[PDB]
């Protein structure tokens, strides 16, 4: 209120002091003694940002009712316009990874088939290595906006719980700020990065029978996505071909989520709504 | 407790809902304050860590309750009255019946089916605090009997006569007589063979 800041707008800071020790994972840091030292400048256009669309497959543990992440996939777009049309293709790179939770023995010659196909995929020995690789990748890509399905309620919470249980190094890599102690967290979990759930945004924009991913893709993109029941994937891990099929299906799901977000252009809508209202874009999304 | 006769035999579904949710919420507040429970969570919220859940037990179908045909129905202010099946396979010791308010600390990682892990024995109300006058009462004997006071195929009410005889002989202080006094299920009245009005 005091600085008359109305949503995302170019802010110019005078007398930027450089703090001795890093406080975040960002490339540049600055200091401000008083709030009055920073002013608002208007006549500038928004810069392009990085957008990463991610999707993962959890599985209830065989023994007793615990979710376990086994497969991850994510598409990246470094230079994503926020005022122009959604870039086509919506991405220029991606990465996927798979792992055996506790006893799902890898099918014979799995990595051999992977290298034979020469498709973009890496194999992680265990959930801990999977999460470590994911955190390293997200930090190296520093995506400003991370978009997914059911991130608000299911995906983000399970990701955080798995990271905490596995005690993966630098859990704070998810957010741009570095914190030593686990938080316990409505938005503190992803401090610095903009999480966008396609279902809530679609509910905001369009109306559908049910906002589940399959129904949304049907009503929006007029295409059908094959649903893989979680109960059938228990034996899925004993054969390389169908495991690669599952991985490619997760990649397809990530592509569908990204396409829904792009064609529904929820990002520019959020920009304009936040600018009109002046609130925090994260609260808008 | 009904000094007068009554008001109505007309029911309203929203008002019955209000009564039910008020009962659930009152029991819940009492149990929460007694057990120092951190905070309840919505029934449909998928939480990985074990989370205490409040609600009344109910039978899934219209039949007798079975050990794996049980659902939990929450309160409005926490779960909006949603229902969720509960699995008692992991639970060790329990004692449930339909419509009992419980706090269950099971783990629900999917949001569609809870699995119980511990049940909180409900806490009784405090006893009645006496006074000096109450202790100033000598021993008194109480009689209590419950009808019907006539055999299944009689109207002579001989059991009532025997009860009156014992009451006179013992001279008890206070006698409690429960109904029915002319049973509605009695074959004599169920066939409306009586020659006099019920009253």
């Amino acid at each position: 209120m005091n600085r008359k800041i109305k949503g995302p707008c170019w802010l110019e800071v005078k007398s930027p002091q450089l703090l001795n020790q890093p406080v975040s994972w960002c490339k540049v840091e600055a200091m401000a003694l008083k709030p009055d030292l920073v002013n608002v400048i208007k006549d500038v256009s928004p810069p392009p940002l990085v957008v990463m669309a991610f999707s993962m497959k959890t599985m209830q543990n065989a023994k007793n009712h615990q979710n376990e992440i086994i497969a991850m996939a994510a598409l990246v777009h470094h230079s994503f316009a926020l005022d122009k049309a959604a870039p086509k293709p919506p991405f220029q790179s991606h990465f996927c990874v798979v792992s055996k939770p506790k006893d799902c023995i890898f099918p014979y010659a799995f990595k051999e088939v992977i290298e034979k196909k020469n498709v973009k995929v890496e194999v992680a020995a265990t959930e801990r290595t999977l999460l470590g690789f994911f955190l390293a990748k997200v930090h190296k890509i520093d995506p400003d906006i991370i978009v997914g399905h059911n991130i608000y309620g299911f995906e983000l919470e399970v990701l955080l719980q798995r990271i905490n249980v596995c005690k993966a190094p630098h859990w704070s890599k998810i957010g741009r700020l570095k914190r030593s102690n686990m938080p316990k967290g409505e938005r503190n979990a992803t401090c610095g990065r903009m999480i966008c759930d396609v279902e809530i945004s679609a509910k905001e924009l369009i109306r559908c029978k049910s906002y589940h991913l399959s129904e949304l893709v049907q009503q929006i993109l007029k295409t059908e996505r094959v649903v893989i029941p979680m109960e059938n994937i228990q034996n899925m891990y004993s054969e390389s071909s169908q495991l690669l099929y599952l991985l490619e299906h997760t990649w397809k799901d990530a592509k569908f989520i990204l396409q829904i977000m792009c064609e529904l252009n929820v990002l520019p809508l959020a920009l304009q709504i936040t600018n009109i209202a002046g609130n925090i874009m994260s609260r808008t999304l | 407790a009904l000094t007068g006769s009554y008001k109505s035999m007309f029911q309203k579904l929203p008002d019955i809902r209000e009564v039910l949710t008020c009962k659930i919420e009152e029991l819940g507040s009492e149990l929460k304050e007694h057990y120092k429970i951190e905070a309840f969570t919505p029934l449909l919220a998928p939480a990985q860590e074990p989370v205490t859940l409040l609600g009344q037990i109910g039978c899934d179908s219209n039949g007798k309750l079975n050990n794996k045909s049980v659902i939990l129905e929450g309160d409005r202010e926490h779960s909006s009255g949603a229902q969720i099946p509960v699995d008692l396979s992991e639970l060790k010791e329990y004692s449930l019946f339909p419509g009992q308010v419980v706090i269950m600390e099971g783990i629900n990682t999917t949001g569609r089916k809870l699995v119980a892990t511990k049940l909180y024995e409900g806490v009784p109300l405090p006893f009645y605090q006496p006074t000096e006058e109450d202790a100033d009462f000598e021993q008194s004997m109480v009689l209590v009997a419950c009808g019907p006071y006539t055999t299944s195929d009689s109207i002579t009410y001989d059991p009532l006569l025997d009860l009156i005889a014992v009451i006179n002989h013992d001279r008890p202080d206070v006698c409690i007589l429960f109904g029915p006094f002319l049973d509605a299920k009695h074959e004599q009245v169920e066939n409306c063979l009586l020659t006099s009005p019920f009253e």
